[PDB]
This record gives structure tokens, C-alpha cells and sequence, in this order.
């Protein structure tokens, strides 16, 4: 089942700035009062991120390239994010990924699915209208459920060697609109083996029925460049400052 | 020391002489929990394969692999293994395996590997040049034979370029091979990109199926989820061991760590980059693997002329991992320790001096 | 930034220290850096050439670590032999030298 | 601890030998550098209990009694300003006996002048 | 300015960044050699006309 | 090709500069007399024979 969404209002995206944050771990290994400096897929300082919102009347889902990694900031109350869609050309052709939490687990599965050009979810105040059909499955994995605006979620995507590694932090903010200025280093969550081709993705919402009523969210998104990171490791062994090597003089 | 300084007169003084190196006592190997068994069976064992141009894929994680029902069986006539030693696949720890079963015919076989070339290697299956894995190739003449002909398996024989490394085509366009735009309809210049096998069990052993079963261990620095069937020991600690920690493999005295890791963290590392920590794959307990007590082996004596007493000196070693005196220096062995204090005659170290009246310290 | 000398010494001897560990890290052109890799992965055949370029690499490095050490003796002996001249000449005694 | 190593490192012949004596060299050459700056008298003089040197004070370079390092207040100072086959020999003077050395040489240059330095 | 050469290159380590580090401290030494030779007075004096 | 090139270019420059660091120990300890005549002989009158 699919529905067209002709309510919409018609704005262009926004931008803002990065400034410390979309800094992840690079590996599985302990590190106790050192500094390491690593080459890897990083985000850039201060960089230009893209900012989408849901608000009413903003709905804002549509499709981005992949490119080399994705850096997702989500400014969420009431978790409107669900999921997500990523693929080549989101349609029954190719293999698709698909990542969904519902009320109950989070589902991820590599199958041949066929996207509506407008997917979204619903609640009632029991509306699922995502695919029409879903024919070769290559890949299922059920897991435990990883989730003014209250929440604050970082989401590392990252497709290296056929191996999708999705990295996230969980931060309690009280911001009310931008995002916050502050260092927190991403945990990696989950590496799942795809073995697939991804260059584009798109955001799942949930609608809000009482038409149908856009939930108050906010998100951005960071792309991944190559670059050198000095990572400063306390006694605890979490990550507490950065550097990056190509943004200034002095950080050189 | 006369064998050392190649002399047979030794002078007075400490002389180094050997390199003492604590050996390890016995081996711990712990390995997760994990007893069931890879399927292998559906690999290898499977009704009927794939064509080469649709070379089927198996995604093999998160069990106990048994190699050694691989090694020993008197069926697989070519068990050709590249970057890994075939007979020390049992011993080595992977995370993913990647399985490529097809079929082909004998005298393309050799395709079936890193950097050569041919109709399977540009049009139908393309190993990479830094492959690591094994290729197993066994003949298939009973099963994908038929009498008048097999020709339920294909191959793709015309291309526009070479296929990428582990990439499949399972696309079905009429190839132009001339200047005639003809609509994908077979005719002339316009072929069919497939073409049958067509074995028969009267045919050559260039022309007899084989089938090709190709794993691919790919080992990152993830943790290993594919591991042999070796038995996890009861855990020792606080002595000189040879360990191997869910493939990591070394020589270290492990003991109990106060290092808070993060879940994710499997094993840990110093400032100088060794390996120092590792979780237990068993209890998830941080053990501190602390390195071995090498050191240097001095000699301390007076001059040959003078009396041939000597006395040993282990320098950074503990008196008890090894006329007994402990010093900062490190264990001094033949040398009687003494309240007084008198002047440097062989300097030890440490403020500690050796001298011949016996030799004390 | 009194005591630099003393500090600039003790950081250059971790610092070569460090290297000298950080050297270990480097495969010289092997496929890997650690001998039980490669003895676990190849052959002996093969093992003896990765073995070898580790063995020259590695060795490199120690004669490097050993001339530079050689040359930063040569000037703490320098130093300290101008430092006994001073207690010679300054404490157990007076002396007319100017500065 | 490959056995196969040393077996292939044997071909190059003696370099170890040559780098460990060398490393010995320079490690003997630090203690004798000591040994020439620090050990210049063979008396350990102590100053007298009563520090009446006709006005001078000298407490914040002779040893501080209270301390179990027997160091001054300034040695104190700068003892805290300052801070795979590897192994590190320990020097042949430990800090307090420099420090011992070093309160000798005070002892003596307050006491008697250049006289200990030249004689008795 | 071959990049396969420095590609092949960093195989060998931190060579390079040794040899820099040593010819940039003989490079601060003969600065610090020319400022303890001349630079012995603080005052710059002048001779009477 | 660029292997041979690579090391024995390395093998070069590392004795240029280790003929650089040794010539450069021996003008450290020339600039260190020099320094000492400076302050001995010009701005002082010397006791020392030649
Ligand atoms: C929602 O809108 C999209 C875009 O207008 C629709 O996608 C098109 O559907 C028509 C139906 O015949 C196709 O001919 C077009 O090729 C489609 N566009 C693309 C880019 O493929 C979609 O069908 C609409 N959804 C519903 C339920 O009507
Ligand atoms: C020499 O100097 C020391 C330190 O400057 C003097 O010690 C001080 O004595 C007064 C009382 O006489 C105390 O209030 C201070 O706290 C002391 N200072 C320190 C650092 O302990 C000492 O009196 C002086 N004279 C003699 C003869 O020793
Ligand atoms: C980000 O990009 C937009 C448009 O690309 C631009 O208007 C804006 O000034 C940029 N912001 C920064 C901080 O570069
Ligand atoms: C969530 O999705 C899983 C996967 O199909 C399903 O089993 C479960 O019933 C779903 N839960 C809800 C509340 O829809
Ligand atoms: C993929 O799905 C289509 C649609 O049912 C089917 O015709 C095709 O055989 C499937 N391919 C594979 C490899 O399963
Ligand atoms: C991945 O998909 C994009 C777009 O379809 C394509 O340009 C690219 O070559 C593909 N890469 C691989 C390795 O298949
Ligand atoms: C490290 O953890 C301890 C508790 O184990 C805590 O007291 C301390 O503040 C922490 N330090 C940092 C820098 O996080
Ligand atoms: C396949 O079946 C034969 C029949 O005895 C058996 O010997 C062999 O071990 C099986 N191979 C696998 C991989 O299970
Ligand atoms: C088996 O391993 C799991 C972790 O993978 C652990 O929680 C459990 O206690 C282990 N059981 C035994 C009997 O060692």
C-alpha cells in the first residue's frame, strides 16, 4: 500500500554547522590515557550538515545519496524515526536494506522489496505503508529495540568491505532547537554482514492521525570523509577530546 | 664468560654474558561457547549446484567450524590454498566465510584463481588478486552427467569487459557482436550470452563436470565468530602460559585486571601499542597479560689470577622466577649480602657493589 | 620552562624509546607485522622471505636507534664532562674565568 | 620466541653482539659520568648542628631533615618539576646518594672553603 | 611527487619524519650556536664621535 | 623497480645525515670553544697559557 502526500508545504532544506560531534570508534580496542591518531572515515569539524524537519506543515523523507558513509543527528521526542532505507535503486530490481523498529523489536533484512515513492508509518490516536512486496530475501536479523525535544541520537552508517557498521550514542539534551555544542564519542552498536551495494538511503517517519498530522522532529545529516583523527583516550578508556588533522593550522 | 670475551684471562669486573628468557609452563586456548556446527553439509553435500554465472553464495558466521572432514576426505581432487596453509585451517579463528559453489568443466578448473585468465575468469567468475581462502575442486561425473547430453548448466561465454572480483551476471541480453542493431532476437551477429555445458560421462576429463566449492575467510578486526572444534581449558592464571584468546594468539602471564572495558571492547592495548588485556570469551572477564621476566645474565668476578668464584647477576628478575639476594638491580645468585659498607670494587648497580675478600655484596 | 634541558633529554630518550617499539608495527613490505601470522599462514618457504624482510627491517631500525643513541651519548658525555669542569672550578673553588 | 627467526637471523653474523656491546659502552659511560661530576671528594662532611654562619642562610639547599628523602627544598623542587627485550638499567648512584654527594660538597664549600677541594 | 613511490614508501615507516626531526634540530642548533657566540651582551653600546 | 630505487636512496640519505649530525656535533663543540673565548678572552683578560 502506498499513499501519495499532496499537504505538504513547500520549503527549502536547511543547513547548519557540525561542530565537534560525529566522532565514533574506529576499532574494538581498549585505550588507556594515549592519544592515537587514526586514518579513517571521519567527520569533518564545524563542517555544513543538512537540516531536515517535521513540523506543523514539514515532511520532509526524501532520498540522498549514500556517498561514503552517513553521519545521522536526531533532535527526537516521541520517536517519529523508525527506520531507515537504504539501497541502489529502491525498487524490486536490486537487493534493498531495510532497518525498522517497531513497538517491539528492531527488524533488519536484505531482500528485494518494493518501495512506495512516499513510505511512512502511522499511529492513531495501525497504519504501515512502507514496500508492496518483498520477494527474495537474502539476509533476516531480529534484535532488541535500540530507542521541546528530549532525546538526542547519533547514528554512524559506514559500508566497508561488505560489512555495514552502524554506530550510536543516546545523549539527554534540552535544547530547543539547534544542536548542541559538546563531545560524545559513538559506541559501535551493530556490524552486519550485507555484502551489497548502497548508494542511497531515505529517513521513515510515522505519521500522527486524529488528514494526517506531522510529530515535532528534527535531523541532520553529515557526510563521511577520509581524513586523520587524533583521539584522546582518558583513564576510563572513553573517548573525551579530538583532533582533526586537515581542518586548521593548529589542530595540524 | 671466557667463551664470551674469547679470552681465556677474565679481568675484574661484571661482564654480560646470556640473555635469561622465562619459558612458558602450558597452553590455554578459550574459545566461546558455541557447539553448533557450521553447515558445511549444505555446501558441499547440496542435490544440485548452480551455474557459473550464477555461482551461488553462502554466508557462513556465528558457529564451530570442523575442517578437518575437508582435509581428510579422498574425494576433493584439488584443495589449492592461497594465503592460508591448508593443513592450519583447523587452527586459525575467522569472522566470515563466504562460500562459492558452481560447476564447471576440467580443463577450466585453473581459471579458479588469482590472476589468470579465460571465459570463467573475464565472463563468468573473477578472483581477486589478494584472495585468502581455499578452492576446492572435485570431479561430479555420476551426479551432473547424463546420457544424450546435461545441458542444464551454463556459462557465460560473450561479454562487453571483464567482470569485477566477486561480481555475478545473471543478465540475459542478446550479445551484438557486429553492426546491426537486431532487437534481441538470436540470428546472425546476435548470440545468445549463455551457452550449455552439455556433459556426458563418456566425455573427456577436460569436458566432465567438476564441481567448485571457493571459501573465502575474511578476518578484520572484528570479533571471530567462525573457530575450530579446540577445547577450552580451565583457566590459569598468575603463571607463564602460552595463550590464544579467540585466535589471538601469544605467550603472556595472565592476571586479574581492574580495566573497566566497554562491551564492545574485546581486547585491549598500551601506550606503546602491544596488546596488554583481553576479555574472557567465556566468564567476559578483563585479564591483564602482563609480558615475561627476559633478562640479562651477568657475570661478576675477579681476575682469573686472582680465584675463579664467580656470581650471577639476572637483571630485572624477581629471585623467585628463577647465597640468594634480592636487589633493585635484580636477583644476584652466589654473592653473600653484608651490613657493611665499603668501597665500589664491581659496580652491580643500584647502590649495590660487589668485592672479593669469598665474594660479597 | 626552567628545567627544559632535563626535560628536553628525558622526552628525547622516551621519544627514541617509543620509535624504537612503533618500529615494530611496520611490516618492511611483509604481509603482516607479527611472526606468528606469518608462520601460521605460509609455508616455510614463503615464511623465510617474510621472515627475513621483517629480520632487515627490524634490524635497520636498531642500528638507527643505536647510531643516534651513540650520538646523543657523545653530547651528554660533552655536557657532563662540562658539568664536572664546573663543579671542578666554580664550587671547590674561585675562579677568574669570565661568565 | 621463533625458533626460525634466530635460525635465519644467524646469517648476519655477530650485528647483535656488536649493537649490545655498544649499548654497554654508553651505559658504563653514563655511571662513569656520574661518577666524574658527582664523586669529586672521598669526605662526607656534614654542616654543625648550629647554623650560625654570621647571618647567611642556607636552609633552602641544605637537606631538609623532615623529609625521607634527605633532599633541600630546592633538590624537592626539582625532583617534582621534573617528569620486547627493552629493559632499563638502574643507575649505579641512587638519588639519595647524590644527594648525599651533593651535601657533602655544600658542607664543605660552606665549612671550609676551597681548602677540602685542594686537600684536608 | 610520485604517489606510488610515497605509497611505497610508508611501508618503511617513520623514516622519513626521523630524518626531518634530526636535520631540523642541526637546523636549530646553528641558530642556538650563532645566539650563545655573539649574542654575549644585552646593551648594544656605541664608540664616542 | 621503485623498491631498489626506495632503499637505496633511503640508504643515502640517512648516511648524509648521519655525516650531518657528526659534522654538526663537531661545529657545536667549535662554537662552544668559540663561545668560551668570547667571554674569556674579550670580555675579560685570561690567566691561561695560549
Ligand atoms: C505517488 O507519486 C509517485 C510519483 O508521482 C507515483 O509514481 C509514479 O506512478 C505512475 C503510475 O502509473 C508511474 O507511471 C510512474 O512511472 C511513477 N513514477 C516513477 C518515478 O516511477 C506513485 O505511483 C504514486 N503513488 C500512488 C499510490 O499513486
Ligand atoms: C632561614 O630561612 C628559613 C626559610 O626562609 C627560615 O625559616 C622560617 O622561619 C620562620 C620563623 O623563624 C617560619 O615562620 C617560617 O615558616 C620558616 N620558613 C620555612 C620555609 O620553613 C629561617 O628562620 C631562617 N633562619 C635560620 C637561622 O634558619
Ligand atoms: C551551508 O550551505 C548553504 C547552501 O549550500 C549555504 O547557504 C550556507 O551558508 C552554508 N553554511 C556554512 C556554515 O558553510
Ligand atoms: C514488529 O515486527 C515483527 C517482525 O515481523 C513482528 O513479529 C512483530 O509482531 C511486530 N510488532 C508489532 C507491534 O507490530
Ligand atoms: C527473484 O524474484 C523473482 C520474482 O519472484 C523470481 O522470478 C526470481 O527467480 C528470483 N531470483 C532469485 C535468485 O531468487
Ligand atoms: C554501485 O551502484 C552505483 C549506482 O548504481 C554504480 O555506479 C556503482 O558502480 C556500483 N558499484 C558496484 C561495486 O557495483
Ligand atoms: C573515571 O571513573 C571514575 C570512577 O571509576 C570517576 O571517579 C572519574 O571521575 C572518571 N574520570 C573520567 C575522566 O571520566
Ligand atoms: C557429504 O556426505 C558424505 C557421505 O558419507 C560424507 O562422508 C561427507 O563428510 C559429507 N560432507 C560434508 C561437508 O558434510
Ligand atoms: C557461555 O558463554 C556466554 C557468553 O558467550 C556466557 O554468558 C556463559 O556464561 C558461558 N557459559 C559457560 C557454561 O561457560
Amino acid at each position: 500500500q502506498c499513499v501519495n502526500l499532496t499537504t505538504r508545504t513547500q520549503l527549502p532544506p536547511a543547513y547548519t554547522n557540525s561542530f565537534t560531534r560525529g566522532v565514533y570508534y574506529p576499532d574494538k580496542v581498549f585505550r588507556s590515557s594515549v592519544l592515537h591518531s587514526t586514518q579513517d572515515l571521519f567527520l569533518p569539524f564545524f563542517s555544513n550538515v543538512t537540516w531536515f524537519h517535521a513540523i506543523h506543515k514539514r515532511f520532509d523523507n526524501p532520498v540522498l545519496p549514500f556517498n561514503d558513509g552517513v553521519y545521522f543527528a536526531s533532535t527526537e521526542k516521541s520517536n517519529i524515526i523508525r527506520g531507515w532505507i537504504f539501497g541502489t535503486t529502491l525498487d524490486s530490481k536490486t537487493q534493498s536494506l531495510l532497518i525498522v523498529n517497531n513497538a517491539t523489536n528492531v527488524v533488519i533484512k536484505v531482500c528485494e522489496f518494493q518501495f512506495c515513492n512516499d513510505p511512512f508509518l502511522g499511529v492513531y490516536y495501525s497504519e504501515f505503508r512502507v514496500y508492496s512486496s518483498a520477494n527474495n530475501c537474502t539476509f533476516e536479523y531480529v534484535s532488541q529495540p535500540f530507542l521541546n525535544f528530549k532525546n538526542l541520537r547519533e547514528f554512524v552508517f559506514k559500508n566497508i568491505d561488505g560489512y555495514f557498521k552502524i554506530y550510536s550514542k543516546h545523549t539527554p539534551i534540552n535544547l530547543v532547537r539547534d544542536l548542541p555544542q559538546g563531545f560524545s564519542a559513538l559506541e559501535p552498536l551493530v556490524d552486519l554482514p550485507i555484502g551489497i551495494n548502497i548508494t542511497r538511503f531515505q529517513t521513515l517517519l510515522a505519521l500522527h492521525r486524529s488528514g494526517w498530522t506531522a510529530g515535532a522532529a528534527a535531523y541532520y545529516v553529515g557526510y563521511l570523509q577520509p581524513r586523520t583523527f587524533l583521539l584522546k583516550y582518558n583513564e576510563n578508556g572513553t573517548i573525551t577530546d579530538a583532533v582533526d588533522c586537515a581542518l586548521d593550522p593548529l589542530s595540524e | 664468560t671466557k667463551c664470551t670475551l674469547k679470552s681465556f684471562t677474565v679481568e675484574k669486573g661484571i661482564y654480560q654474558t646470556s640473555n635469561f628468557r622465562v619459558q612458558p609452563t602450558e597452553s590455554i586456548v578459550r574459545f566461546p561457547n558455541i557447539t553448533n556446527l557450521c553447515p558445511f553439509g549444505e555446501v558441499f553435500n547440496a542435490t544440485r549446484f548452480a551455474s557459473v554465472y550464477a555461482w551461488n553464495r553462502k554466508r557462513i558466521s556465528n558457529c564451530v567450524a570442523d575442517y578437518s572432514v575437508l582435509y581428510n576426505s579422498a574425494s576433493f581432487s584439488t584443495f589449492k590454498c592461497y594465503g592460508v596453509s591448508p593443513t592450519k585451517l583447523n587452527d586459525l579463528c575467522f569472522t566470515n566465510v563466504y562460500a562459492d559453489s558452481f560447476v564447471i568443466r576440467g580443463d577450466e578448473v585453473r581459471q579458479i584463481a588469482p590472476g589468470q585468465t579465460g571465459k570463467i575468469a573475464d565472463y563468468n567468475y573473477k578472483l581477486p588478486d589478494d584472495f585468502t581462502g581455499c578452492v576446492i575442486a572435485w570431479n561430479s561425473n555420476n551426479l551432473d552427467s547424463k546420457v544424450g547430453g546435461n545441458y542444464n548448466y551454463r556459462y557465460r561465454l560473450f561479454r562487453k569487459s571483464n567482470l569485477k572480483p566477486f561480481e555475478r551476471d545473471i543478465s540475459t541480453e542478446i550479445y551484438q557482436a557486429g553492426s546491426t542493431p537486431c532487437n534481441g532476437v538470436i540470428g546472425f551477429n546476435c548470440y545468445f550470452p549463455l551457452q550449455s555445458y552439455g556433459f556426458q560421462p563418456t566425455n573427456g576429463v577436460g569436458y566432465q563436470p567438476y564441481r567448485v566449492v571457493v571459501l573465502s575467510f575474511e578476518l578484520l578486526h572484528a570479533p571471530a565468530t567462525v573457530c575450530g572444534p579446540k577445547k577450552s581449558t580451565n583457566l590459569v592464571k598468575n603463571k607463564c602460559v602460552n595463550f590464544n584468546f579467540n585466535g589471538l594468539t601469544g605467550t603472556g602471564v595472565l592476571t586479574e585486571s581492574n580495566k573497566k572495558f566497554l562491551p564492545f571492547q574485546q581486547f585491549g592495548r598500551d601506550i606503546a601499542d602491544t596488546t596488554d588485556a583481553v576479555r574472557d570469551p567465556q566468564t567476559l572477564e578483563i585479564l591483564d597479560i602482563t609480558p615475561c621476566s627476559f633478562g640479562g645474565v651477568s657475570v661478576i668476578t675477579p681476575g682469573t689470577n686472582t680465584s675463579n668464584q664467580v656470581a650471577v647477576l639476572y637483571q630485572g628478575v624477581n629471585c623467585t622466577e628463577v647465597n640468594v639476594f634480592q636487589t633493585r638491580a635484580g636477583c644476584l645468585i652466589g654473592a653473600e649480602h653484608v651490613n657493611n659498607s665499603y668501597e665500589c670494587d664491581i659496580p652491580i648497580g643500584a647502590g649495590i657493589c660487589a668485592s672479593y675478600q669469598s665474594i660479597i655484596a | 620552562s626552567a628545567l627544559g634541558k632535563l626535560q628536553d633529554v628525558v622526552n628525547q630518550n622516551a621519544q627514541a624509546l617509543n620509535t624504537l617499539v612503533k618500529q615494530l608495527s611496520s611490516n618492511f613490505g611483509a604481509i603482516s607485522s607479527v611472526l606468528n601470522d606469518i608462520l601460521s599462514r605460509l609455508d616455510p618457504p614463503e615464511a623465510e622471505v617474510q621472515i627475513d624482510r621483517l629480520i632487515t627491517g627490524r634490524l635497520q631500525s636498531l642500528q638507527t636507534y643505536v647510531t643516534q643513541q651513540l650520538i646523543r651519548a657523545a653530547e651528554i658525555r660533552a655536557s657532563a664532562n662540562l658539568a664536572a669542569t664546573k663543579m671542578s672550578e666554580c664550587v671547590l673553588g674561585q675562579s677568574k674565568r669570565v661568565d | 620466541d621463533s625458533t626460525e627467526c634466530s635460525n635465519l637471523l644467524l646469517q648476519y653474523g655477530s650485528f647483535c653482539t656488536q649493537l649490545n656491546r655498544a649499548l654497554t659502552g654508553i651505559a658504563v659511560e653514563q655511571d662513569k659520568n656520574t661518577q666524574e661530576v658527582f664523586a669529586q671528594v672521598k669526605q662526607i662532611y656534614k654542616t654543625p648542628p648550629i647554623k650560625d654562619f654570621g647571618g647567611f642562610n642556607f636552609s633552602q639547599i641544605l637537606p631538609d631533615p623532615s623529609k625521607p628523602s634527605k633532599r633541600s627544598p630546592i633538590e624537592d623542587l626539582l625532583f617534582n618539576k621534573v617528569t620486547n627485550g627493552l629493559t632499563v638499567l638502574p643507575p649505579l648512584l641512587t638519588d639519595e646518594m647524590i644527594a648525599q654527594y651533593t651535601s657533602a660538597l655544600l658542607a664543605g664549600t660552606i665549612t671550609s672553603g676551597w681548602t677540602f677541594g685542594a686537600g684536608p
